[PDB]
């Protein structure tokens, strides 16, 4: 085995060749959910429980980590453990993709 | 036409691709310029609100009826 840190160090150095070489792509370190699956609806019991969740924004360290990571989880995206210091932003990525083909479709 | 959606798939690849967990406060206030949801928000500059936005707005498109 070895340290995380030599573990971030593997994914960094692997990364900077697929990430320099096509800056238009993302690509996850662990895989993701297919989109079009992310956009199914909500099972009716969940809807039901969303009804009475009010967003926590305010929480006081729900701070900012915390709240992407809720946000991931109750759109049922992954937090891989890997890349240690970048799966926020991989998440994110996920759900900022969901967002923009939802918008894109309701623009017919 | 109307893929200014391929254009902000690429932009926001792009912007991922240099955003670690330290940028997360960045990272969500540039994806929300780019989705053009930061001017739909109250609070431009609080990056929770931004989020705040978007999730809500997916809760809502995820709902059956």
């Amino acid at each position: 085995a070895a340290s995380p840190k030599q573990i971030q160090m593997w994914i960094n150095n692997v990364a900077e060749i697929r990430k320099t070489k096509q800056p238009h792509s993302v690509s996850y370190t662990k895989p993701m959910p297919e989109i079009d699956e992310l956009m199914q609806e909500w099972p009716q019991e969940i809807e039901e429980i969303l009804q009475h969740l009010k967003i926590p924004s305010e929480e006081l360290d729900f701070n900012l980590s915390d709240f992407c990571k809720l946000a991931c989880a109750i759109l049922d995206i992954p937090v891989h453990d890997q890349p240690n210091e970048s799966n926020v932003i991989e998440s994110l990525h996920v759900l900022f993709t969901l967002y923009s083909e939802f918008k894109s479709n309701q623009h017919f | 036409a109307s893929d200014e959606f391929a254009s902000e798939k690429v932009r926001l690849a792009q912007l991922t691709n240099k955003c670690n967990n330290n940028d997360l406060d960045y990272y969500i206030k540039e994806s929300g310029d780019i989705l053009g949801v930061t001017d739909k928000v109250k609070n431009k500059h609080d990056a929770k609100a931004i989020l705040r936005y978007v999730l809500e707005e997916l809760i809502n498109f995820k709902k059956l009826n």
